[PDB]
């Protein structure tokens, strides 16, 4: 099955890393020979084998900048929102770089430690702000709430 | 093709005691003209009554939605009723009255012999009632499985192929596509 021999030369092409050529290519891959795999490996979208000598460029997510980073979050503005596993194969250490770019700079998805933070994409406008105290979030939430049109009359009450 | 032979092979009907029919499970009928009689092959000689003399509205039949094979026969003539050494079938009346059945037994010994096979006794069974790769080398058999069967579990693949499963599973995830849900569920692509 040739489609073996030419998804395990794509993994090479992945494996590499680096634009090697089509021949090196085919003597990494050694009894690899054939040309109807460089007939689906310009025609591979992932693998960009562009026709300018031998160059083997990956997909997936091409942000390896935290400034191509701020583009990406505002791409899924009012779309939606991706793990990290594009951004970790693209970028090597990214959890790092969600460290260093706190307050609504890469408002990631800290999973667990375990987990190593499983990250997410969002970002908010502050995001950090920690400097609330947790008694006063404690505070914050032994308060009972008289609804409906209470509050409002009591508001009157109190002044608004 | 349900048809009609005849009905007109006019038969009769007679009610028997249980010890005679039942063995027949060829005598002589003696009529004398309106008190008749049976000379029995041997053997003793019985009474005939007539049961009902207008049995019309009765008939006979026999058998070879789903039909099936009808084949009737005749008509019925006169209905009978066969009335009967009388004292020893009397005496085989009153031998009736006697039969029964038995009663439970008793087991009679030092007792724990016995109750030695209740508990614990060290003596179990005694009854058959119950009783229950490399990278490139692993991923061509898999393109060659994939030539055959691409959507396919892997379940039997596991089974199929019964090599190293961890570097099945290695490869499985490396150059094919499993699909979750669907009709394809756990199935390669």
């Amino acid at each position: 099955h040739d489609s073996s021999k030419l998804l395990w030369a794509t993994e090479y092409i992945q494996k590499k890393g680096k634009p090697v050529l089509v021949n090196e290519l085919l003597d990494y891959l050694s009894m690899k020979k054939d040309d109807k795999v460089i007939e689906l490996l310009k025609k591979l979208d992932r693998i960009e084998f562009d026709p300018k000598k031998g160059t083997f460029k990956y997909l997936t997510y091409d942000v390896h900048s935290p400034s191509e980073l701020l583009k990406l979050l505002r791409s899924q503005v009012t779309f939606k929102g991706i793990s990290c596993k594009d951004l970790k194969d693209g970028w090597p250490q990214c959890d790092e770089t969600i460290n260093q770019l706190e307050e609504d700079s890469k408002i990631l998805v800290l999973r667990t430690k375990k987990d190593k933070t499983p990250r997410y994409v969002w970002y908010n406008s502050g995001g950090n702000l920690k400097c609330i105290d947790e008694e006063f979030v404690k505070m914050w939430e032994n308060v009972q709430l008289p609804q409906f049109a209470e509050l409002p009359r009591k508001l009157q009450d109190l002044g608004l | 093709d349900l048809d009609l032979e005849r009905s007109n092979r006019q038969v009769w009907l007679v009610r028997l005691p249980m010890f005679l029919a039942e063995k027949w499970r060829l005598g002589k009928i003696r009529i004398n003209k309106s008190k008749i009689t049976l000379l029995l092959n041997e053997p003793h000689e019985y009474d005939l009554e007539l049961t009902k003399k207008v049995v019309e509205n009765e008939y006979v039949f026999t058998e070879q939605t789903i039909p099936k094979k009808t084949a009737i026969v005749g008509t019925v003539c006169h209905e009978c009723q066969v009335m009967p050494y009388h004292k020893i079938v009397e005496q085989r009346r009153n031998i009736v009255k006697l039969n029964n059945k038995e009663r439970i037994t008793t087991l009679d010994e030092t007792v724990g012999v016995t109750m030695s096979h209740t508990g614990m006794s060290m003596r179990s069974d005694n009854s058959n009632f119950l009783k229950v790769m490399p990278k490139k080398e692993i991923l061509d058999y898999l393109f060659k499985l994939f030539d055959e069967y691409d959507y396919w579990s892997l379940k039997g693949l596991k089974e199929r192929t019964r090599q190293p499963e961890a570097h099945l599973k290695e490869c499985l995830d490396k150059v094919a596509t499993l699909v979750k849900k669907g009709p394809y569920a756990f199935k390669y692509t």
